[PDB]
């Protein structure tokens, strides 16, 4: 099974 | 904010700790010091005035979130800036980094324009 990684806008939406 | 505002830049290896310090001289923030781990970063937090901390993830002695943590429960230093800069993207780690109280959340490889955004979003808090 693959990781679960979040781009910089997905990030971006719940900390920055 | 104040360009004589206090930064505290926490990588276990040089390079990041060099554009990081980079980038904030270009914006005008020369006050800058630097911290190899979460351990060697509380120390110099205990020594007082800083006002915003920078910091990686994968560290030795005390990483990252581990610094996070400390900061924010910390009498002294709970409303301290903490943004992340860090390699580390697995969304397991950013809804944890999230959810202990992280200012802001970088990924490495970062372009300039990133780290000015994120850090001017956080600047503009600090004052209201
Ligand atoms: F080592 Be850091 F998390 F890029
Ligand atoms: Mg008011």
């Amino acid at each position: 099974m693959g990781d679960s990684i979040l781009s910089q806008a997905e990030i971006d939406a719940l900390l920055n | 904010a104040d360009k004589e505002l206090k930064f505290l830049v926490v990588d276990d290896f040089s390079t990041m700790r060099r554009i990081v310090r980079n980038l904030l001289k270009e914006l005008g923030f020369n006050n800058v010091e630097e911290a190899e781990d979460g351990v060697d970063a509380l120390n110099k937090l205990q020594a007082g005035g800083y006002g915003f901390v920078i910091s990686d993830w994968n560290m030795p002695n005390m990483d990252g979130l581990e610094l996070l943590k400390t900061i924010r429960a910390d009498g002294a230093m709970s409303a301290l800036p903490v943004l992340m800069v860090t390699a580390e993207a697995k969304k397991e780690n950013i809804i944890a980094a999230a959810q202990a109280g992280a200012s802001g959340y970088v990924v490495k490889p970062f372009t300039a324009a990133t780290l000015e955004e994120k850090l001017n979003k956080i600047f503009e808090k600090l004052g209201m």
